[PDB]
């Protein structure tokens, strides 16, 4: 939301100094002259910058800062002196930074100078190349700092590389003149023997390594995984790396960004990846709800190649319909709250299917109308208004 | 044994889940269509098309 708004119009400036922001058509000196979208993005950027301050100075020290502010205010709140002490209930920026420096011993003045006083987000364009001879991974990260909303980042940058030997984090120092970052790569001895490949968490899984390159061990790369800067990343992986990142990652933002990047690769391996995500309980439900729409877009792009039925129809009849009647939907029992959301989002994406003539097929429209006719809600303890409203959608 | 013995018969029962779902669905759709057409005809009405 904030990178869309700041690249759209100028930027949000937390803590201006009194104009400080002249790129935008109102004055930021008073709350009653702000646009309402600017007020919303102001609150949004403020809580993300506080998450960044928690990233630099750990969460228990952050809660100690907040407790110190509240305790000064509550010792202030019981005095009777007319504001000799009632102004300890008012916080400022300098007092907040001083309380942070009191509890932690680190000051955050570079982070405050970059993300508060400066009003911009950063844009990262990354591309990699694997050097087989020296066994290194040559990243190439360049910033677009000449757009109207952007600024230049010179700090450190975390990158997480999943190779066959596991998941390794690397810190890169991205100075102004930097372009190529050579990080080292590990072995490929988990392709010699079939062993399980260890993940970002402590677990390990069986991966189908037939799509991987023979010479490179690395399975996927993520630039800034923890969202530790206010950034927009445009990484150029290979399509099998996006499919491996969609399947076997233990991070929902990486699964979402792989869904978002698989729309450019309409190959049938990506259709198999999104269909395996859709069939998979123990995936987070908002990833499957995105995989519905991604599968609809991919299915629209590979017409005159699609083999069987329309996308997600057989999967809908496998998950939510009767075993004896495929075209009759099961009676509504909405007590699971994840297959309820997936059930009410799957025909909405299924209706974006189009034939070679650019018209929605009469197999999906008939399916949606049979979902509407055979709807029986006399048996669940929950209402049907959102599911029926999504059927109209 | 039409002459000394006898036994009763019953009507053919339709215990099929498919046709029971179809019967309940079509009866609900027909009664709600009849209700909404009756309530739109005996009151103030709007129309998506001109004089419809």
């Amino acid at each position: 939301k904030i990178v869309a708004y700041e690249l759209k119009t100028g930027g949000v400036l937390l803590h201006p100094i009194f104009n400080p922001a002249s790129h935008l058509h109102f004055s930021i000196k008073h709350p009653h002259t702000l646009s309402w979208e600017y007020y919303s993005m102001f609150q949004c950027k403020a809580h993300l910058v506080m998450r960044l301050i928690e990233n630099r100075i750990s969460m228990e020290f952050m809660l100690q800062v907040f407790n110190k502010l509240l305790s000064l205010a509550s010792t202030a709140s019981s005095q009777k002196f007319q504001s000799h002490m009632w102004s300890q209930m008012l916080v400022s920026t300098s007092g907040f930074l001083k309380s942070i420096s009191n509890v932690s011993g680190k000051d955050i003045q570079p982070l405050i100078k970059q993300w508060v006083d400066q009003s911009g987000v950063v844009k990262f364009y990354g591309s990699f190349a694997f050097n087989r001879k020296r066994n290194v991974l040559e990243l190439e990260i360049k910033q677009d700092y000449t757009s109207p909303g952007t600024q230049k980042y010179v700090g450190p940058l975390k990158v997480t590389v999943q190779e066959l030997d596991g998941s390794f984090n690397h810190t890169l120092q991205i100075e102004e003149n930097s372009l190529k970052h050579d990080i080292p790569c590990h072995s490929k001895s988990r392709r010699n023997k079939k062993k399980k490949i260890p993940l970002m968490n402590g677990e390990e899984v069986d991966m189908d390594l037939s799509a991987m390159d023979a010479d490179s061990p690395l399975l996927w790369i993520r630039i800034d995984p923890d969202m530790s800067v206010l950034r927009k990343v445009e990484f150029e992986q290979a399509d099998f790396m996006w499919q491996y990142q969609l399947r076997y990652e233990r991070d929902v933002v990486a699964q979402q960004e792989s869904i978002l990047a698989l729309e450019k690769f309409p190959t049938p391996a990506s259709r198999l990846a999104l269909t395996d995500i859709l069939e998979q309980e123990q995936c987070f439900y908002r990833v499957r709800m995105s995989a519905c729409f991604c599968l609809a877009k991919i299915a629209n792009s590979m017409v005159s190649t699609w083999t069987g039925p329309p996308a997600m129809k057989s999967l809908f009849t496998r998950m939510f319909c009767c075993k004896s009647c495929p075209n009759i939907v099961k009676t509504n029992n909405f007590m699971s709250f994840q297959s309820y959301f997936l059930q009410k989002t799957m025909p909405v994406a299924m209706a974006l299917l189009r034939d070679v003539h650019n018209l929605c097929p009469k197999e999906v429209l008939t399916f949606i109308l049979d979902l509407i006719k055979y709807n029986d809600n006399r048996k669940n303890k929950f209402s049907d208004n959102y599911y029926r409203a999504e059927m109209i959608d | 044994p039409h002459t000394y013995i006898k036994t009763p018969t019953y009507r053919e029962p339709v215990s099929d889940y498919q046709v029971l779902r179809e019967k309940a669905a079509s009866q609900r759709r027909d009664v709600e269509r009849a209700l909404t057409r009756f309530m739109a005809k005996t009151g103030e009405t709007q129309s998506l098309f001109k004089d419809d």
